[PDB]
């Protein structure tokens, strides 16, 4: 039902395996219920699974999708994640 | 090729912004040659007049992102409601690191060959409106 | 209406949805799903605050505006070492490093 992602400085994000499974790296890594991130830091990992909440939320909706916010300083990093991740 | 129908019959329309973003519409002509029109700010909507089987497409103005219209990615005329994609979380970075560098900066962000070529390779009208050939 | 957080103890850190109308007990039953602990040996807290098992989400802050998808609430959470419960400790994530100047 869940899925464990541990990012380079340890910190365990628990979410819902349909969500982690929005990343077709980790959809690949899945196949074990804990994916271990020696390059990704917590600071990027949790807006990650922030997007995958976000991701399974909108998608197909026909109301109002809001922006997804990304802040400056985590741009550049979250970019690195995003392209590792197929996401 | 992918171009509106010259019915000759009116079609009003209201194009409401549904969106955080300036909306640019572009209508297809005769010859498929998109034709930008008055951009939608924020929140907005706008009373218009077209035809039957006139093609249309939003943008953000500015950025040149696409929108999608009633879900999809053109509309054909009624409420035309522009929102925004659910972007991958790569062209969402895209965009956030895009609007933060000068073009001619993005080869002094430590990056991978790659992302420079995502960057470079900006949201294009002519660029979409060619995959939209398949 | 659902409800997004994040249930946060150390560093572990759940991502879950609810109803505005669950009550934070029934979320001590979503913990204990997945971290194998009772609602005995736990503790949910909002900034702090210790929030009653009785209560809904909703009247401990967690609404639609406040609990979003791309922005979840925390909810912190700490559990019992038999007896008396552990302070509560959320480890805070690693820091960004400084904007480069490209992207100032
Ligand atoms: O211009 C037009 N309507 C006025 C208007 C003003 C501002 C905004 Cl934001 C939107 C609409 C229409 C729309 C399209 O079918 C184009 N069109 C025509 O009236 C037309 C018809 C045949 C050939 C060429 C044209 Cl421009």
């Amino acid at each position: 039902m869940y899925v464990k992602l541990i990012s380079s400085d340890g910190h365990e994000f628990i979410v819902k395996r349909e969500h982690a499974l929005t990343s077709g790296t980790i959809k690949a890594m899945l196949s074990t219920n804990e994916v271990n991130f020696r390059e990704i830091p917590s600071h990027v990992l949790s807006k990650v699974c922030m997007y995958f909440t976000y991701k399974v939320r909108y998608t197909n909706s026909s109301t109002e999708i809001p922006e997804f916010p990304i802040a400056p300083e985590i741009a550049l990093e979250l970019l690195m994640a995003a392209n590792f991740l197929d996401c | 090729v992918l171009r509106s129908v010259n019915s000759r019959e009116p079609s009003q329309v209201i194009f409401c912004n549904r969106s955080p973003r300036v909306v640019l519409p572009v209508w297809l002509n005769f010859d498929g040659e998109p034709q930008p029109y008055p951009t939608l700010p924020p929140g907005t909507g706008r009373r218009i007049h077209s035809y039957r089987g006139h093609l249309w497409l939003f943008r953000d103005a500015g950025t040149h992102d696409g929108l999608l219209v009633n879900q999809t990615e053109l509309f054909v005329p009624i409420f035309a409601n522009i929102t925004l994609p659910v972007y991958t979380l790569k062209e969402r970075c895209l965009q956030v690191v895009r609007s933060l560098v000068k073009p001619e900066n993005y080869r002094r962000l430590d990056i991978v060959r790659s992302l420079y070529e995502d960057l470079e390779d900006h949201p294009n009208v002519q660029k979409d409106l060619e995959r939209l050939t398949q | 209406m659902d409800v997004f957080l994040m249930i946060r103890r150390h560093k572990t850190t759940i991502f879950t949805d609810a109803k505005e109308s669950s009550t934070v007990f029934e979320l001590k039953r979503i913990v204990e799903g997945i971290l194998k602990r009772p609602p005995d040996e736990q503790r949910l807290y909002k900034d702090d605050q210790l929030l009653d098992d009785g209560k809904t989400l909703g009247e401990c802050g967690f609404t639609s505006q406040t609990a979003r998808p791309q922005a979840p609430a925390t909810v912190g959470l700490a559990f019992r070492a038999d007896d008396t419960f552990e302070a509560l400790c959320i480890e805070p994530f690693s820091s960004p490093p400084e904007l480069p100047d490209v992207m100032k």
